[PDB]
């Protein structure tokens, strides 16, 4: 991972925030760093560059302009402060690495703000093995639950990533301040449970990660 | 002299192409604003070809531009009085 | 990559008078444009060349006009021999470019079709089938009615059409019919015969032949 | 503020054929143009630089096409992993200026 | 003939192919070889290019790219090859003598390419003279059949050449993955038979030539 | 010299003109790719007109035209330094 952003940040309306950006690899005298912005369902819209090493930042002259870019010299992380906000600023923020030439070679993994007055609820992971009478295909199909939680997002892995053959991820839904999404893994009816399969839940705007092995109903 | 106003002359085309990137990138319609195209601009001002292709519209970008003129004109109404010296003196003997 | 746009797409007009194919251009090229003309079969050959001048060979008829976004090939006349497809092309900026291409009609006074049909040679019947041909030739318009019979019976069945582009040494078109049989099935009928009703002609022009 | 506009809004088509984006701007860029492809919950990933040029450790099935104000990816074949959106961006004048995006179906 | 290349080719489906253009003439350095492309029906779609003595060549970035150009610089012929066609890869192939002054002055005669799993066939070309009872006006007309080819084309001629006045070639029809066409000739009634009348058909794609003269019904 | 700066500078007036369409030709856009054109592009170059006719967009093109100006620029800062002397000498006798 060249480009580095932290997960998810939770504003009350109104207060401020500070975004991080620590970019591994080289770290160019001329390096350019942008940072862009996608409302969700939307397309992406660019907010503004800063130069490091030098020092100089320019930002989108069309919109509110609430933010403004900093960095740290000899540490090889940049930072965009964004100053008292409403709920048309929650969306995804990434940085991109421009070399000069023009284009975004290299981008971060995103950071997901979410501007409410709500409490922040770590999640609570539920696992999905099949009935007790289920007629087994050559396939099996079996997931886990993630309910409750708040902001978004939660990253939802199987078996910490190893087995990632069959997997659906479905998008989470709200209700009275709290989300709920599920995941589905599938794997041959030879080799389950003789293999055993957990899923994995991060949830980053808690710092919670949890484990849930999907064992037969015992 | 030798290769001496020849150098200097690079200097001022790189750091010339470099400021002026600093200099535009923030003004709404620049062009000269990646580090490739501002090089060979440097190139079109220092020789006075003025083809038409890029050229500055803040007015820092116009100081750099001038500099670039100034110290670049200079260097190569050197350079190329240095080149025009060596090669004829090789063909004339 | 640059838009070259002939517009019409085809042209009528009647012999001996001026034409005018236009090409228009996505962007100003100045007079980098050139004329080239295709006929039936035939390989491209260029006519105008830098959007004016004449290339060394080419009838008079032909001149160059236009320049900008708007160029203009003419014919300060027309007669048979240049029915063809008509093409330009940029060369002012990478990569070269063609039009969409332009053809030339004549309208012409009408014209009656001259009937010929042809028994199987020979040699064909010898392998083991028979088929009977028929030439409309030199009619024009284009439209017209092709007929076969067997013994006085409509066969609609085995028939293979053929019509000409609109030939260049009249401006009339011509039509090929091939009649796939059997030999053994072309044995056991009499007579084979041949109608097109043409618009020159309400009573259809006929011809037929008897093997026996 | 360039305007780059990409025409249509959703791409259907079935596997293994043929696909093309295109890109328009609302003046002159020459080649500054640079495509992005970006999947469902995932960053965006350079895939054509230059409105031509090509990206080490990108699929040969993407070509970059065009110059001026008209511009073209394409995908000489199709397969399910190409499903996402895919945006361009010009860098010609400033500022740099994005795409609305085109989403490809099968 | 300037520029020479040859008459068809036939391709299986995914096969490649390598076509030629052998030009005399002047062989200047400077001079420049286009390839354009005619699907039937169509216009004109240039390829690229390829300078021979100097050794480069640039192709249409528009299209899938297939080919690639190549040249021999002391035997003046040039070359280009496609490599795994469909189908959609049929068309005429011309070579262009561009002089590098931006206009095609000189064209080949174009190679027809048919790709195709099928198997090549000679022709059958039989004579066609009028029935032993047509009453004979001013003008007499007489073809003949060329049945059962492929692939496409052939070259039909009437005595050689000598007599081209009142001739139509009409279009082959397909049938079974086989053509078939006729050819119309017209001479004066007082002439013939008292002059000898004979069609030449050349197939290229076969590598036969063959030869009917058009007797009366003997 | 008399001449001599005189046909180095046509040297480069020609190879600069064909260079030219060589690394010209295969950028979508360029309008430098026919010989003439192209030639007279290396006059608007050597001389230092700037005309806005013709300008290279490749980088190798860039190169090429770079070449162009400093061999060029060179040789008429020395052909022009050599019709002043000889004219005006003649009309100083």
């Amino acid at each position: 991972v060249q480009l580095q952003q932290p997960g998810a940040e939770l504003v009350k309306p109104g207060a401020s925030v500070k975004l991080s950006c620590k970019a591994s690899g080289y770290t160019f005298t001329s390096d350019w760093i942008h940072w862009v912005k996608q409302r969700p369902g939307h397309g992406l819209e660019w907010i503004g560059e800063i130069i490091p090493s030098y020092g100089r930042a320019n930002y989108n002259e069309k919109i509110q302009k609430k933010a403004t870019l900093t960095a740290d010299k000899s540490s090889s992380t940049a930072f965009m402060q964004l100053s008292s906000l409403t709920s048309e600023d929650s969306a995804v923020y990434y940085c991109a690495r421009e070399r000069g030439d023009g284009y975004f070679a290299v981008w971060g993994a995103g950071t997901t703000v979410t501007v409410s007055s709500a409490k922040t609820t770590p999640p609570s992971v539920y696992p999905l093995a099949p009935g007790s009478a289920a007629q087994t295909n050559s396939m099996v199909t079996l997931g886990c639950l993630v309910k409750g939680y708040f902001p978004e997002p939660v990253t939802v892995t199987w078996n910490s990533g190893s087995l990632s053959s069959g997997v659906h991820t479905f998008p989470a839904v709200l209700q009275s301040d709290l989300y709920t999404l599920s995941s589905s893994v599938t794997v041959p009816s030879s080799s389950w449970p003789s293999e055993t399969v957990t899923c994995n839940v991060a949830h980053p705007a808690s710092s919670t990660k949890v484990d849930k092995k999907i064992v037969p109903r015992d | 002299a030798a290769g001496a106003a020849t150098v200097l002359l690079v200097i001022v085309l790189l750091a010339g192409s470099y400021l002026a990137v600093l200099a535009e990138r923030g003004a709404p319609g620049a062009q000269l604003i990646t580090y490739p195209r501002a090089l060979w601009w440097s190139v079109e001002t220092a020789t006075t070809v003025g083809y038409g292709d890029l050229y500055p519209v803040t007015l820092w970008g116009r100081l750099v531009a001038v500099v670039v003129m100034v110290a670049g004109i200079t260097s190569f109404g050197l350079v190329t009085a240095a080149l025009a010296t060596w090669f004829v003196g090789r063909e004339q003997e | 990559d640059i838009l070259l746009t002939q517009s019409p797409a085809i042209l009528s007009v009647s012999p001996g008078e001026r034409v005018s194919f236009s090409c228009r251009a996505s962007q100003s090229i100045g007079t980098d444009i050139h004329w080239y003309q295709q006929r039936t079969n035939g390989s491209p050959r260029l006519l105008i060349k830098y959007a004016s001048e004449s290339i060394s060979g080419i009838p008079s008829r032909f001149s160059g006009s236009g320049s900008g976004t708007d160029f203009t090939l003419s014919i300060n006349s027309v007669e048979s021999e240049d029915i063809a497809n008509y093409y330009c092309q940029q060369s002012n900026r990478w990569p070269f470019t063609f039009g969409s291409g332009t053809k030339l009609e004549i309208k012409r006074a009408d014209a009656a079709p001259t009937v010929s049909i042809f028994p199987p040679s020979s040699e064909q019947l010898t392998s083991g089938g028979a088929s009977v041909v028929c030439f409309l030739n030199n009619f024009y318009p284009k439209d017209i009615n092709v007929k076969w019979k067997i013994d006085g019976s409509e066969r609609q069945n085995g028939v293979l059409n053929s019509w000409t582009d609109q030939d260049s040494k009249d401006s009339t078109y011509s039509m090929s019919s091939t009649l796939t049989l059997t030999k053994d099935e072309y044995e056991r009928h009499n007579s084979y015969t041949c109608e097109a009703t043409h618009k020159t002609s309400t009573s259809p022009i006929v011809k037929s032949f008897n093997r026996n």
